[PDB]
């Protein structure tokens, strides 16, 4: 059960702490810890290849998950793809049932 | 000595008939519970209109 939901400001937070355990004020405008990094192996030294994967593989799950649906919303999750559902969906309210 | 005409007034029943039930009336109610219940499933107050 380690992953753990993690709101917004949770994450601005801890990029706060980064940034000012760094050395840059959080407020000398935008500063991301994510734009000091390389993007390719081979344009990285060896010490921060690890970094380098966290970010293509960031990177990858980002597109994934469309966020600029992934498979977690098309194929069934979806009312406008999935007529059953929909129609379940249209009946929410309407319904009714006393027999004592 | 002058005279003028009586105004017009229309009447008749309400829009939807409106007011013709008891609808919300607390001390005026209704039940629909079973022969052998006595649970009104007719929660008729004045919450909503």
């Amino acid at each position: 059960g380690l992953p753990d939901f993690t709101s917004q400001s949770m994450l601005q937070n801890f990029r706060n702490f980064i940034l000012e355990r760094s050395g840059i004020l959080p407020a000398t405008c935008c500063a991301l810890p994510s734009d000091f990094v390389p993007i390719k192996y081979r344009e990285c030294p060896p010490p921060l290849w690890g970094h380098c994967y966290l970010l293509q593989l960031a990177n990858y799950l980002a597109y994934h998950s469309d966020i600029m649906r992934c498979n977690l919303c098309t194929p069934h999750r979806s009312l406008v793809c999935n007529s059953q559902l929909l129609s379940e969906s249209q009946i929410i309210g309407t319904f009714e049932l006393q027999g004592p | 000595q002058q005279a003028m005409p009586n105004r017009p007034n229309y009447i008749g029943f309400r829009d939807n008939f409106v007011g013709l039930m008891y609808y919300n009336s607390t001390g005026n109610m209704g039940v629909l519970a079973g022969q052998a219940s006595q649970l009104n499933a007719v929660v008729d107050l004045q919450d909503r209109n």
